[PDB]
RNA sequence: UGACGGAGCCAGCGAGUCUAACCUUGGCCGAGAGGUCUUGGUAAAAACUCCGUCGGGG
């Protein structure tokens, strides 16, 4: 068998689905490596847990996310909360506990919302 | 010490005047009708410069423009680079209509 | 001498009335006795005139509608030379549908003289050019072969392009004139513009245009009148009919 | 006037001018400023430039003319299972 | 008679292609060298069977 | 790798690689004098014959970054600083030379 | 005085007719 | 009945679009070459 | 059909699902084949009908 | 508080054998009704990102 773990990201009308398997260190995005994300700005803003955490971390799994609906910063958005959440998940079941945990401490500490979506449910008074 | 060159302002071309400090494609475009690419044609069929403004290309060349510009058929130049009566009785007449109708 | 009086009253008449004087060319309206069978497609055959040339492409304004990626048909066809003062416009097919619609479309109706199509995407065209484009056989759409290029069974395709045949297509394109496959007995060919030339241009044209179509070989373009032709009648866009060799 | 300094060369610092003759000359201020060369262009010459001291590439020499005329002169520039037999 | 020759030859190369794959499935170690013409073919390893 | 070149009306960006003009400065309405890079490469200014300079970064005619009006008479000769850089240094015909700091 | 001829000719058919 | 026992002893078409047969213009080397 | 998708109740459990497989887009995916076997052959299958 | 020309890239509702104009030039067939051919003119993803170009109205 193979270790793997998939994971979900969403903003307004978007979906990422994650897989992220054992491997060589490679991340793609929708048939194309991660550094072709077109809005082009927001490059970093999917950057964002790679860099928070460090990229050995990265460096020995294979990351595949596809994505679709939504627009251009919401697909952004979606992105980069599956890539966050699948590389907590794959660090809780193959790799250690406490691996796990300090990666949610700093994802957490950083940006909550790489973790838990925040649907923006309205409030009638 | 000396060193020596090789101007003039406003030019006038069939009642049109066009001025100096500009490029020559936009002199002939503000030469009152043609367009940037007959423009472009006529200057890379005199073979000059598309850079020089208007206060260069001295008088032999400029007239050799003009005629150009003026006589295209002699340079093979595409045709791509040339360039209340019934109110008031229809008033009247609905009037007069829906005016009866509105009396019957 | 009755065509020949025939084309002197056509020209007085048209000179004559206004409408006459606002249609500017001239077709032929030619009738056969037996039926064509080829269902009509709408793919302009054109017809090898042998005397008199009877349009330019430096006459011609002419739209040119090229493939998708369009990068480097664009950049040869503006920059060598060849072709710089011969295309008003070059279009890809998505520029085509992605900058047209409606009003815009009319307007291009009415702004263009000639279209052109690269002949792999002839096909795909009607719906991006509207119905009005397609109205008789004035502004028909031709096909021009693009890259002097063939195409074989589970081979790949090279793209390519040189602007010294393609100026040799338009050049044939506008020096003769073509026609369209029908059903019915009676088909048209446009023939001459009503100024752009005289009488004996027209009649030989008119001979030329009879003998290929009657012709046997080239059977592919040429063999298509079935039976002995009954009667050619000459017309503008306006006028009546004027009858030529009844019999 | 142009000068240039500590580069790859047999003289350590060329000192250059130009001479509204087509003359351009190169000095070196090492053997107390006698010309080393000179070229000539045709009309009268204003400005030169050689190309500065870390240059790395091709260097050049620009000598720009009254008669209209920049004159650029360069210097120019198996498998797996064998091997780990 | 020149059909079933062209019928026959035809059937001999499918034949042969056939039997290639079939070459492909026993045992041993294949290399698969392409012909710089763009043309596949299989190279076994020099061991002896048993 | 890159050298300007003057002209009238004109400065032209050249590449060392090639020898062909990479880029051109032509937003000026009367004979441009002087075109000087910067120390530190990034910012070229030009002095104009109107009277004033234009400095602005090189690789990108677009952008004016800053505009000078200096004297009415013709800004010959316009340097940046070598040691600093952020002090350009121009004189003209007024007969005065003037430090500005940009 | 053919235009009209024929005209005429082509509207004596169809009233014939 | 040679070609046949020899055989026994031993233009312009695109295959998925029709149309180019009909519809492609003759070339001529006068219009090819010419200026005009 | 909208009122059965309405009341799903997304906690129902069926054996079956250990055999059906559902689209990654969310349309079922059916074997062509009928049985549940014969979705692709083994080796020596292969070599026996080569 | 831009316009022009290429390139890139992203949605969600929608699914009844039902979805769609007009007049006109003439030819041929038909006893008609009409059929068919022909000709001309009038009506119904964007913003976004990148690169190149430009610099007061009939």
């Amino acid at each position: 068998a193979v270790p793997s773990v998939q994971t979900f990201g969403k903003k307004k009308s978007a979906t990422a689905v994650a897989h992220v398997k054992a491997g060589k260190g490679l991340i793609k995005v929708n048939g194309s490596p991660i550094t072709l994300v077109e809005p082009e700005i927001l490059r970093f803003k999917v950057y964002e847990p790679l860099l928070l955490v460090g990229l050995d971390k990265f460096s020995n799994i294979d990351i595949r996310v596809r994505v679709t609906g939504g627009g251009h910063v919401s697909q952004v958005y979606a992105i980069r909360q599956a890539i966050a959440k699948g590389l907590v998940a794959y660090h809780q079941k193959y790799v250690d506990e406490q691996s796990k945990n300090e990666l949610k401490k700093a994802f957490t500490s950083y940006d909550r919302t790489l973790l838990i979506a925040d649907s923006r449910r309205p409030e009638p008074k | 010490s000396l060193v020596v060159q090789e101007f003039q302002h406003i030019l006038r071309l069939l009642n049109t005047n066009v001025d100096g400090n500009i490029k020559i494609v936009y002199a002939l475009t503000t030469i009152k009708g043609v367009g940037r690419r007959y423009s472009n044609l006529v200057c890379k069929k005199a073979d000059v410069d598309l850079h020089k403004r208007a206060g260069e290309l001295t008088q032999e060349e400029l007239e050799r423009i003009v005629q150009i510009m003026q006589n295209p058929t002699h340079y093979k130049i595409p045709a791509w680079f040339l360039n209340h009566t019934l109110a008031n009785n229809v008033e009247s007449k609905l009037r007069d209509d829906l005016e009866r109708l509105k009396k019957i | 001498g009755l065509a020949e009086k025939a084309l002197k009253a056509l020209i007085l008449q048209c000179e004559e009335n206004p409408s006459l004087k606002n249609d500017k060319d001239i077709h032929i309206i030619i009738n056969t006795g037996k039926k064509m069978g080829i269902n009509r497609d709408n793919i302009p055959r054109i017809i090898p005139l042998t005397k008199y040339k009877l349009f330019k492409p430096r006459d011609l304004n002419i739209l040119l509608i090229t493939k998708d990626p369009s990068a480097l048909y664009r950049e040869t066809l503006t920059k060598d030379e060849h072709t710089s003062e011969l295309f008003k416009e070059i279009i890809s097919v998505k520029n085509l549908r992605r900058r047209f619609k409606g009003s815009k479309l009319t307007q291009l109706y009415k702004d263009f003289d000639l279209v052109v199509a690269d002949y792999r995407v002839h096909h795909l065209l009607p719906e991006v050019l509207g119905s009005r484009f397609y109205h008789g056989s004035k502004k028909l759409p031709y096909m021009i072969r693009m890259s002097k290029e063939v195409k074989l069974k589970r081979q790949q395709m090279v793209e390519k392009c040189d602007p010294i045949y393609v100026r040799a297509q338009l050049r044939s394109i506008c020096k003769n004139t073509s026609y369209i496959p029908n059903n019915d007995n009676c088909l048209s060919v446009r023939v001459g513009y009503i100024q752009k030339h005289s009488i004996p241009e027209i009649l030989q044209n008119i001979q030329d245009t009879i003998n290929f179509l009657t012709d046997k070989s080239k059977r592919p373009q040429g063999g298509v009148i079935k039976g002995g032709i009954i009667s050619i009648f000459v017309k503008t866009s306006n006028s009546t009919s004027l009858p030529i060799y009844q019999f | 006037l142009d000068y240039v300094e500590n580069f790859d060369s047999p003289m350590q610092s060329a000192l250059i001018a130009s001479s509204l003759d087509g003359h351009v000359k190169v000095f070196d201020p090492l053997d107390n400023f006698q010309v080393k060369f000179g070229w000539k262009f045709s009309g009268p010459v204003l400005s030169c430039a050689v190309s500065p001291s870390t240059a790395q590439g091709n260097r050049h020499l620009v000598a720009g003319l009254s008669s209209g005329l920049l004159a650029i002169r360069t210097k120019k520039k198996k498998s797996n299972n064998f091997q780990r037999m | 008679v020149k059909q079933h020759l062209q019928r026959e030859t035809q059937l001999k190369q499918v034949q042969q292609r056939m039997d290639a794959q079939r070459e492909l499935l026993k045992k041993g170690s294949k290399k698969k060298i392409v012909d710089s013409s763009g043309k596949i073919s299989f190279k076994w390893k020099k061991q002896r069977k048993r | 790798h890159d050298f300007a070149v003057t002209s009238s009306t004109r400065v032209q960006i050249f590449s060392s690689r090639t020898r062909q003009v990479i880029k051109t400065f032509s937003r000026f309405k009367d004979v441009v004098y002087s075109a000087s890079f910067r120390s530190d490469g990034k910012l070229l200014c030009a002095g104009d014959a109107t009277g004033l300079v234009s400095v602005y970064d090189s690789y990108n005619p677009r952008t004016i970054l800053l505009s000078i009006n200096a004297s009415t008479h013709p800004t010959h000769v316009t340097k940046f600083h070598t040691q600093d850089n952020k002090i350009l240094a121009t004189a003209s015909d007024d007969r005065v030379t003037r430090l500005w700091d940009i | 005085d053919y235009y009209q001829q024929v005209q005429r000719g082509k509207q004596d058919k169809k009233i014939s007719r | 009945l040679e070609d046949i026992q020899q055989s026994i002893l031993k233009f312009v078409k695109d295959h998925r679009y029709p149309g180019l047969t009909p519809g492609l213009a003759p070339v001529g080397l006068s219009d090819e070459e010419d200026s005009s | 059909l909208r009122e059965k998708a309405k009341e799903r109740n997304p906690d129902e459990y069926y054996h079956a699902m250990h055999s059906r497989k559902t689209d990654a887009k969310g349309l079922l995916i059916s074997s062509r084949h009928g049985d549940e076997e014969d979705e692709s052959l083994s080796m020596d299958q292969v070599k026996l009908l080569k």
